[PDB]
């Protein structure tokens, strides 16, 4: 007989940054 | 009387 | 567990007592009207309502055949194994008789099918459409299903044949939390000092187990009341304590004292301890802050009278240490509606999005459970005038205000949510925010007069063991141009002089209660270094802010009608 | 918007198709100054998702032919805000301009805000009208609200002394002096710089 | 291990005790009143405690069967196994007596379903919310679970019936640091010489974990101060030296001098020497300093006798060099309270609102380990005057200066915790940081004169061999405008 | 080492670091050596993988928790002590932090006297004056 | 120049590369004084983007040799904001000034595919409007 | 008595 598996990695986010203008 | 999962797991994978 | 053990939901009660009894009790009516009833239905609220327990009710109560599902209970590990269990549980439900489904957080089996990233999840959501609807679908059969988040269904699902009805089992009223009250109180022994009516009014968010919950404290506190004068009594416990034990109403307002609503656990604040005679001066804005606050809450009937909403929110602008944070945490104090106590930068975040999101769910949290106050301290933090600055962050601060602004005034339902605002730089904040149906209300708090400063010391001394013969007259005559802060640290610097003088006294004393109180002497060498807090700067400036809002009252006249 | 890599995109594009499926429909963007918002300058940093998604959304506006009718109803506090190309013809023409009432524009606002309000009969509302000459309609709410608010605590007060005599409705509306009193506290709302800027934006269009 | 082991929690202890016994013990109070028990219990707090040590206690003490589950510990690969494996626990628990489940590091296994991206841990946390309180419900089984973070667990699990209530092992005071000293020094063979008094006085922050730290240290001091002179004896380890081992008080003292709480770990100073004798002058500001940091800690009686909360900040400004960091070293060396010393502009990141996160980070560490000392170095760099800048960096300054005001004065618990700020260049100082409440004394420390001057070059010779006929006055007169420095 | 009991299913880091512990455990008196620790203690909270917050509650949970222990030591090492779980710098998990830095010119003659013991130098070649030349050089 | 991350020199650069690259091709550079608006002195941030922008496009249309065939096509209704520096020989000297009859086939173009009145004529149109252009 | 996790591994 066969069976199944379940599998849960990560993913990918976005990060926003600062900056400082002369 | 005391139990763990880990002991009820393997008693179960005994059988 | 009957259908009478249910309270404040009698109208989602009958939605679903017609669709579960009427076509499996009068079938033959639904016979002559020609067409077929609905036989599917979702349940869906906040946690904590009462849809388990209807599911329940309905159970014990209806004759015909129950069939209950867990949620995650169908999934299992062999191959084309969880399609075989939901087959052999709609095959067992429709042969034997008409029957009810029940199926329990069924958010866990429907992911939508688009998000999901899984395999046997997208065939068990297939699965579940085909049996709902199809060749063969279903024959007098009727599906119940629960959960609490409703938009994290298949949209497939929420179609016309298979789930056609959506009952919305949500917070209760104030005469649903008295039918819990006396639901749960049935039961129990009460003294006759118990009033439920007043109980359920100071209730203010507290939905259904929340009600249990405090039923279960204010009895616990019975049983730790009438304890210490008996013993543990190891072999027996005797019976003249057993009987007549009775459920005081103060049990039940010390019950009440240390809990709150289960939707605010994560914004539970500090217990602060102040009160209205701990803030000195202000009696005016004290007042105006308790009417506008409390009349809403308390006097529904003469708004809906004269048929309009009230004024929501307020903003406290003043120079730095005058009593714009000490009257919000009397409000939070006081005031019986619940508190929310939001900082200013704490909403936001390195991430995209989660500054936004923070502040919807701080606002879903207000609008749940109202009546609410939201304080926002230093308003000027995260309300700043939008598109001032040419280098920023991808226009997140932009956002943010963009944000506030649709949440407090929008499509919304219009609830009982006020907001207060804390800033002593009034300028920065973006003239949107401020525009009646937001930030309404703009309190100027000032320095205190001659006799306001007299009210702030004694205020601050309420507590604090004094020498009869001072006055505190000449003191407040004499600062002329101090703040409460300023008066504050007057009272410090004596009471650290009297400790001083206490300390050298035991070190004399051991070296061979000597002040109880404060002398005049601690208030005369105490005051020698004291100054102003705000210089005359920044008092024209907020002078000048108030005459310009005071720019409006030109052109004016007696206006007689 | 949402943090994860597409997201923001497919959650237009999910709204979108919502709004084509139960076509007609009326989408409505409400302060369009956070979706809309200018790129023109430099990069923070930011990751560029801003960009993504105001692409996103003038290739999903673009794209409807005569089928599937759908109109979009914009919103902006700040005119000067909004990117241009959502304002460029055949994506977003009409540009209404919502002005500060007039006089009439006041009375009409009034009355339409005291619909279901009991009044006393021998009051007029042409006098708030003729003194607030630079309110705004949120104005007018809050001068309503707070007489209101008298009405309401006058009837409260009445209500107490007649219970502590005790020991049948002595106020059925707003009466004169609790309008007179509650403009009191009546500011106005918009400052001249904003009028002046608005009046910039609509005359250089 | 009973529960005469977990001192300085008496008050979580009872509550905890009531639902663990009085429904086991005496079933007859319930059914007379008519209600039934809680059923439900999270405790939460910092790491360290007594959690886990109270379900232990708990576990050795009740006659009732015991069901352990760690956090991480159901989940497996099979796909449908993890919710199998919770059903299988409860079934177990449930079936043969009224039993107690205890589960650890329960924030793990309950990621709000909202937040939370996977598949097995929405089923998993799905399974635990219907099978705690679902049809059918729990029979006997009372449920107990510990967490390092609460606000991380779904608010579904939150509720009565299913977490009734939620229990706050917090930080100890000094009587219940002395109650965990007394209990960790119960078995260990002491000196005569040592009392735990003063041993629980100087312990400030430590969470009742150092104790046992410290109490190990100690005897790990003793071990090898008495085996470094004695032989090894590697054969065999003679019995004369067992017998007469003991710990004195100096070993006690050597161990609390060479550790800190383990809350301040990551933010250990390193170790400065100076003292009040380094520092010459300034008699009048370090009379001042020493008053204002231990007063409100030695003596809080009085303070609560008069009905008046102490005074915290304070701030010093002056010409550069003249001792300001000076006095802060020394204050950080010999004053009996925790210390935090930030930089000025240490505390900046590129990251939106990080900066933010970094100053509430520091003030609630700052507030945990209670009293504290934190030293903003050259506040003018981290607190400007708000508004200032025409050309904006993105707005960022005026919101970390927003975060200050908010965390030294707003909505918190009046904790003993003082700030020292210095800076040479006042006039660039928010003046809402300046009120009394936030930064309450402001003190001048100007350039010495003549005898201070002397004091200074006295205190700075300490340390240094001279001429016998050497005489400093001629130095001090001639000098008449320096500094420290110079 | 770190990075090596991370694994593809979910739910087997864990059981690998149960079987690590248990072989431990299993027989005798144990050391156990975990060489960059860092990489499987993110913090907990700075972190946004599901897996990384479960393999550092399992720590945790065989680290210190009911039944413990049996008779083991455990050591770590790291180049970034501040990037560890707090939780798991306390006494009973990891009490005893040991600063491992730069030598000094004693120790940095002690290292060359020990490198410089196997193979053959000349007769004019010293150490002491080679090692009071080097200054930052570490190990 | 919205492009963003130096659009300045980054989105007119990589333009002038996938004209370059397909060549012969036409740049139809829509509203020149907008872009240009005689830099000059501004002593802002504003001023440094368009001297930057202006820059750009120096850098990126003086570079154009015999090699890729390019062909710049401007066009502004106010020649005043021009730049100078562009307008200099060599880079862009061509200068093209831009009726009735112009009206009328504008608007006999524009009811084409219309179902216009059979009794009507479009000159009355063209001869009341003089002033007027396509758009109105 | 010595052992490493993938020896373990590939082991079992
Ligand atoms: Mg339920
Ligand atoms: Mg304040
Ligand atoms: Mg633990
Ligand atoms: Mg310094």
């Amino acid at each position: 007989a066969a069976a199944a598996a379940a599998a849960a990695a990560a993913a990918a986010a976005v990060a926003v940054a600062v900056a400082v203008a002369a | 009387r005391f139990m763990s999962f880990s002991d009820m797991v393997r008693g179960q994978a005994d059988d | 567990v009957g259908y009478d053990d249910i309270g404040g939901c009698r109208k989602q009660m009958a939605q679903i007592r017609e669709m579960v009894e009427l076509p499996l009790r009068h079938p033959q009516l639904f016979k002559a009207i020609g067409i077929k009833p609905p036989r599917g239905v979702l349940m869906y609220g906040p946690p904590g309502t009462g849809k388990t327990l209807m599911a329940r009710a309905v159970a014990n109560e209806t004759g015909a055949f129950f069939f209950l599902i867990n949620g995650p209970e169908v999934m299992s590990k062999m191959a084309g194994e969880s399609e075989s269990n939901l087959r052999k549980a709609f095959e067992e439900a429709e042969k034997n008789a008409p029957a009810i489904i029940f199926i329990d957080e069924i958010d866990s089996i429907a992911p939508k099918r688009d998000k999901t990233n899984g395999e046997v999840e997208r065939r068990v959501v297939s699965q579940l459409l085909t049996l709902m609807d199809g060749m063969k679908a279903r024959s007098n059969v009727v599906v119940i299903a629960a959960t609490n988040r409703p938009n994290s269904i298949d949209p497939a699902l929420r179609r016309f044949g298979r789930f056609d009805r959506e009952v919305d089992i949500g917070i209760p009223d104030a005469t649903g939390r008295l039918e819990v009250l006396r639901i749960h109180t049935k039961n129990m022994k009460l003294a006759d000092d118990v009033d439920l009516e007043a109980l359920a009014a100071e209730t203010h968010g507290y939905v259904g187990a929340d009600i249990a919950s405090l039923c279960s404290e204010a009895a616990m506190q019975q049983i730790r009341e009438k304890m210490d004068l008996i013993d543990l009594d190891e072999d027996e416990i005797d019976a003249e304590v057993l009987d007549s034990l009775g459920v005081t109403m103060d049990n039940f307002r010390f019950a009440l004292g240390n809990s709150n609503p289960s939707a605010l656990r994560e914004t539970v604040v500090e217990s602060v301890n102040v009160t209205w005679d701990d803030v000195g001066g202000l009696d005016e804005i004290k007042e105006e802050l308790k009417e506008t606050v409390e009349y809403p809450v308390l006097h529904p009937d003469q708004y809906t009278k004269f048929g309009l909403s009230p004024s929501k929110g307020v903003l406290f602008y003043g120079p730095p240490g005058t009593g714009k944070t000490l009257l919000a945490k009397a409000v939070a104090t006081e005031v019986s509606a619940n508190f929310i106590s939001v900082k200013g930068p704490e909403l936001l975040s390195m991430w995209y999005g989660e500054s936004e999101s923070n502040i919807r769910d701080i606002f879903d949290k207000a609008r749940a459970a109202a009546p609410t106050v939201v304080f926002l301290d230093e308003l000027d933090s995260i309300a700043k005038a939008r598109g001032g600055s040419l280098g920023d962050a991808g226009g997140a601060s932009d956002r943010v205000v963009n944000q506030l602004l649709t949440e407090m005034d929008g499509m919304n339902a219009k609830k009982n949510v006020f907001v207060i605002g804390a800033t002593n730089r009034p300028d920065q904040i973006d003239p949107a925010i401020l525009r009646p149906g937001r930030l309404d209300q703009l309190i100027y708090v000032p320095l205190p007069d001659e006799n306001a400063r007299l009210s702030i010391l004694n205020a601050q001394l309420r507590k604090t063991p004094l020498e009869p013969g001072l006055e505190l007259t000449a003191i407040a005559k004499a600062t002329q141009g101090f703040s409460g802060a300023d008066l504050l640290y007057i009272v410090q610097r004596a009471a650290k002089y009297a400790i001083k003088d206490s300390i050298e006294a035991h070190r004399q004393h051991e070296a061979e209660d000597p002040v109880p109180y404060i002398t005049k002497e601690h208030f005369a060498e105490a005051m020698k270094t004291a100054k102003r807090s705000v210089s005359d700067a920044e008092l024209r400036r907020y002078e000048a802010y108030s005459q310009q809002m005071k720019a409006s009252r030109g052109q004016f006249s007696n206006f007689n009608f | 918007l949402s943090m994860w890599y597409g997201e923001s995109e497919s959650n237009i594009r999910d709204i979108f198709d919502k709004a084509r499926a139960a076509a007609p429909t009326v989408v409505f963007l409400d302060e369009l100054d956070s979706i809309a918002k200018a790129r023109g300058g430099s990069l923070g940093d930011a990751g560029g998702a801003s960009d993504r998604v105001v692409n996103q959304l003038l290739t999903e506006m673009d794209g409807m032919n005569a089928k599937k009718n759908v109109f979009v109803i914009g919103a902006t506090n700040r005119p000067d805000q909004i990117d241009p190309a959502i304002l460029r013809p055949g994506r977003l023409d009409q540009l209404i301009y919502v002005p500060l009432p007039d006089e009439n524009a006041r009375l009409s606002i009034l009355n339409a805000q005291l619909r279901k309000t009991p009044l006393e009969p021998g009051l007029e509302l042409t006098a708030i009208a003729k003194a607030t000459q630079g309110f705004s309609g949120a104005d007018l709410l809050y001068i309503v609200q707070r007489a209101a608010k008298y009405a309401i605590k006058d009837s409260i007060e009445a209500h107490r002394q007649h219970e502590a005599e005790k020991e049948v409705d002595p106020v059925p509306y707003i009466t004169k002096e609790h309008f007179a009193e509650a403009m009191k506290t009546a500011k106005r709302s918009v400052s001249d710089a904003e009028l002046r800027r608005y009046e910039a934006y609509s005359q250089q269009m």
